[PDB]
RNA sequence: ACGUACGACCAUACCCAGUGGAAAGCACGGCAUCCCGUCCGCUCUGCCCUAGUUAAGCCACUGAGGGCCCGGUUAGUAGUUGGGUCGGGACCAGCGAAUCCCGGGUGUUGUACGU
RNA sequence: GUCCUAAGGGGGGCUCAUGGAGAACAGAAAUCUCCAGUAGAACAAAAGGGUAAAAGUCCCCUUGAUUUUGAUUUUUGUGAAUACAAACCAUGAAAGUGUGGCCCCUUUAGUCCCUCGAAAUUUGAGGCUAGAGGAAGUUACCACAGGGAUGGCUUGUGGCGGCCAAGCGUUCAUAGCGACGUCGCUUUGAUCCUUCGAUGUCGGCUCUUCCUAUCAUACCGAAGCAGAAUUCGGUAAGCGUUGGAUUGUACCCACUAAUAGGGAACGAGCUGGGUUUAGACCGUCGUGAGACAGGUUA
RNA sequence: AUGGCCAGAAAGUGGUGUUGACGCAAUGUGAUUUCGCCCAGUGCUCUAUGUCAAAGUGAAGAAAUUCAACCAAGCGCGGGUAAACGGCGGGAGUAACUAUGACUCUCUUAAGGUUAACGAGAUUCCCACUGUCCCUAUCUACUAUCUAGCGAAACCACAGCCAAGGGAACGGGCUUGGCAAAAUCAGCGGGGAAAGA
RNA sequence: GACUAAUCGAACCAUCUAGUAGCUGGUUACCGCCGAAGUUUCCGGAUAGCAGUGUCGACCUUCAGUUUUAUGAGAGCGAAUGAUUAGGGACUCGGGGGCGCCUUCAUCCAUUCUCUGUAAGAAGCCCUUGUUACUUAACUGAACGUGGGCGAAUGUCGACACUAGUGGGCCAUUUUUGGUAAGCAGAACUGGCGAUGCGGGAUGAACCGAACGCGGGGUUAAGGUGCCGGAGUGGACGCUCAUCAGACACCACAAAAGGCGUUAGUACAUCUUGACAGCAGGACGGUGGCCAUGGAAGUCGGAAUCCGCUAAGGACUGUGUAACAACUCACCUGCCGAAUGUACUAGCCCUGAAAAUGGAUGGCGCUCAAGCGU
RNA sequence: CGAUCCUGAUGUAUUCGGAUGGAUUUGAGUAGGAGCGUUAAGCCUUGGACCCGAAAGAUGGUGAACUAUGCUUGGAUAGGGU
């Protein structure tokens, strides 16, 4: 069925708590012993030439 | 959309595992259930992960998750 | 009620704060330690008071009983070399070990009396009330290897400090008292 | 034929602009005592038919007006009913539209009383 | 547990939603005035049907939102609705309009209701009438009565999305399909630190024949094909196309001219796995008999 | 032992028992060496209110009857028990009907420096050994074969050459072709037939 | 779960007992006369429909799967939504931090974006006349009687009783609704089959013709007439030669497909001012145009691509050189002699994909057919 | 005419009686009887019920000559190695 919600964007993020939340997350990747809770509901999707210049300049 | 994978080791076999043919999308942190509790079984070779989805104005295809 | 549509539109309810938009990102998260237990298999960096004490917290607290008899046995060993070599002391050393009077173990019961017989004796001489009410619990006991073992404990309080046994408040009566519950003579 | 009253079909009658209206009939009009109703005699109701005026209503005419109505065409076309040992849609026997366009119009009529 | 499941009748007067133009504060929005306004308002269906001197709104009186009997429709009894028939009314000057809202157990009562069957009374019961309310699994130890066991398909060249375009259509609409192509997503000869799920089953021995979709031998055409060794292609099935390793479960090695691919089974010869009667053990599940995610033995 | 576990329709009946805890009875584990915690749930077991049968008691009525207390065991409440079945942590803070959960904080541990002998048990490999194989050959006896005598059974709609077609992917009879010559013997396992199928 | 007399997850013997089965198998002479059916509707069953025997009634009324004429009807979504809030404020205890005071987030608000019925008569029509408690100002009307007068074509029964079988089958045309890569899945009417023989499709459940007592004569349908095979190597006009043509096609392969196969047409163009093809010659100058290159002169590359002499000739179509040269093409002239060229369209033909025992327009065979169209 | 509902007449064991009227359905009812016995056929129900066929259930008896275990009484089993 036509809805309005389907041309919506679904998530959003600001510049600041993208970086803060990067910064975060390295810092936890760099102790091995540290492990996150409830990973699932966390946004996990935000953390995770020179050939082709040559033949296109000479081909 | 689901197969019937047949279990034991009579020749009356028991039916209730249903095996998807589709292509799945699992999910983020995906752990396979207990083989005992699983009754649809989503196999690994048929998971995807990306898309090749095109934007309709831009008229270029990228590579999503 | 048993409809479902594609998109639920969320309800307004008064008195309550507001629902955060359906777009909205949450950064927070929260994370524990794993941690292994386990404890360093070597052994050797550990000073040699901190061997006294988990000697002595292994001879207490251990449920094998070669592994109290070890550690009762190190100790001993270590207070045979050198009297000087005690970090936690005389009284503490009988506070932990006196409990061990009524095991079961008669390894651990003879390596107890060499321990009792290996501690200094003017430092064993104060302490005679404590001592002694411990002989007349596992005297009473009711196992009989337990109870002579309790006696020999008794024969070497007696031989260091005979005066303060015999002085000290319930030291006469009391002792008396249990020789004769245990001889039928009452 | 023209008015008035009650009407039948209910836009060929409606809406927007102008122009004219013999005779009478309409209408606007004049006055608030009585009957009557209002914030207000605006409407309604009562009294006058004298005066004034066709200004408006109404009637008639006009408009390459909007709308509406009626014909030709469209078209024996689309479509549809049966037939073939017809082809890989066309014939046979028949029924049979409406658009688009081309034009026309812009009310008939009964009863009764009058001019 | 509280709240909502809707006020009908008669008569009379007036038009609604909205738009334009105006009035101290007053403006986008307070009240007032004119013009336009076919319902674009309202009527308890949010875009169904129907209503403009009303079926809407306001005012004045009123409860036809009343008894009684048949008929009809939806179709034995219902219920709802429709025209009435009789009585009692309401409203209006009157015509008229109004009979609603626009469309199987339990238990109670019966004076003059009837029985308890030899007669009567009192309790109780029964009847009739009128109401109110609301019984699990397993069988791999088994057995019986029966019924069963897509095809003139297929092959060599991806999808999605966008351009270009011969053409097909198309001139009272100038839309739509579209071959050939092209463009985006699916390491500077690297890495070897990414093997991604048996429900469906194949093999082997012996032996014969057929097909060509030709690996080799015969012949031929082309390629910087000097020679040698080849590569690509064509005609051709005459003639050959091997010996082994590995079951913690199909690829490696060697010889050779070459170690080509299939059919006749996979739409009661023999022998190893899928594969599984009865014995037994371990793992998972179940209180259990037992079953299975399974693994092993005879 | 006026007992436990069992038999019997019953019995002045019987087994253990001509027995007495170094015994009888019920179980689990299964030589020897080596090898914690939890009574949460389910079992089993020990000790005044609730639940509370029959008999008995009281009240009302003319009685049938109705209503009341009282009310054993069991269940419930409260303890024990894990070489019972099972299961694999604890405490504090927060909170304060009942049960729950959630949330932090903190300890988080029984086990480290005899596998022999025996076996028609299952598996891999090495030496020896060989017709298992390259790759088959030869010999003997008894059959099979022929003769004298004797002599069944299974099975049997009728019969047995194929090719193509015969919509119900069946054909030995139908259609169209190939064709096709008495009567026989030994083998053979393609087909038909044949498995207490 | 072994053994208990070849019998064991409850032995053997007799009886109840001819236990029960909706399931399996079978169910016995002939002729004659009728003769079927599959959602039609309701909640695994009833029921409509279709059939046969007896009757009875005036087997009276006539009706009809037909035509003609006249006239009518024709659930959900929602500017009541989905977003945006950077810049502006109110903020203050909303929360929290630091030192009652400030704050850092955050709270919101102010902003904005998104509209198929009926009729076609003798029971009908007309006149007169009554009855009424109905109605009307009124025998003024309403029905029902009294008396009298007078109609389209074509073809030619009803009610019971009893008893069945079948009542959610298959196939086909047409129509309608959904889809799929393609298949396909639903409904409605009609026809057929199950129940059915005959002639033709070589053969056959669904095709065509036609339905059936026992025979004789005649004529045909569908289909055929070279032989098997009864009937024409019949007649006329053409087309086609296939290295397994074609003779039963429509579907797929499969396309706007590929053919220097062969016919018939359509459109455009050239032509005695000489068409197409050939033969003999010209095919020039600025100029070796500009840039680039070791070299590049029309012909390794990039960009432009003009003018003159012209009859005509490109800043060049290929061969060629290291570069030139040279040859050639486009174009022009001379010889010649009369019709051609391009692209489509319609026929027939070839290809347009095939496996595996030896075989099929039915078989032989057929070539101015024994193939194809009339 | 019988059942149901409404009214309640003359009368009176003054609390019995139910006339006169109405209104609905109802009943194979009355409204100038049609039945009884019997014969033959079709159909239905119950019986073994058209015939043959279960694994079964129950009642009462017979078996330990096979085999399982137990009691009583008997019999038998070279030569080597450690």
């Amino acid at each position: 069925e036509p809805n309005r919600k389907w041309f919506t964007n679904t998530r959003v993020i600001s510049q600041d708590t993208l970086q803060s939340f990067r910064e975060a997350m390295a810092e936890k990747q760099k102790d091995p012993y540290t492990v996150l809770l409830k990973s699932n509901k966390l946004p996990m999707s935000l953390i995770r030439h020179q050939a082709k210049m040559t033949i296109e300049r000479e081909p | 959309m689901f197969k019937v994978v047949k279990t034991g080791k009579k020749t009356h076999k028991k039916g209730w595992k249903r095996i998807v043919t589709k292509p799945t999308f699992v999910g983020p942190d995906f752990t396979r259930r207990p083989v005992k509790y699983e009754r649809f079984i989503r196999p690994m070779g048929l998971r995807y992960k990306k898309a090749n989805v095109t934007h309709p104005t831009l008229n270029v295809t990228v590579q999503l998750p | 009620k048993e409809k479902q549509k594609d998109f639920q539109k969320p309800k307004l309810k008064v008195g309550k704060p507001k629902q955060k938009p359906s777009n909205f990102t949450d950064t927070s998260f929260k994370t524990k330690s794993i941690v292994v237990n386990q404890q360093t298999l070597t052994t050797e960096g550990l000073d040699s008071a901190e061997l006294f004490k988990q000697n002595l917290t292994l001879a207490v607290n251990a449920k094998s009983d070669n592994q109290r008899r070890d550690a009762l046995a190190y100790v001993t060993n270590q207070l045979s070399a050198n009297p000087a070599n005690n970090p936690v002391g005389t009284v503490g050393v009988l506070t932990k070990v006196l409990p061990l009077i009524t095991d079961g173990a008669s390894s651990v019961r003879v390596q107890l009396l060499k321990l009792f017989r290996t501690l200094p004796p003017q430092e064993v001489r104060p302490h005679a009330e404590k001592i002694l009410l411990y002989i007349r619990g596992g005297m009473t006991h009711l196992s009989n290897d337990v109870r002579t073992d309790t006696l020999n404990v008794l024969d070497w309080l007696l031989e260091v400090a005979g005066d303060e046994v015999v002085s000290c408040p319930g030291g006469w009566l009391k002792t008396l008292n249990s020789f004769s519950s245990m001889l039928g003579w009452n």
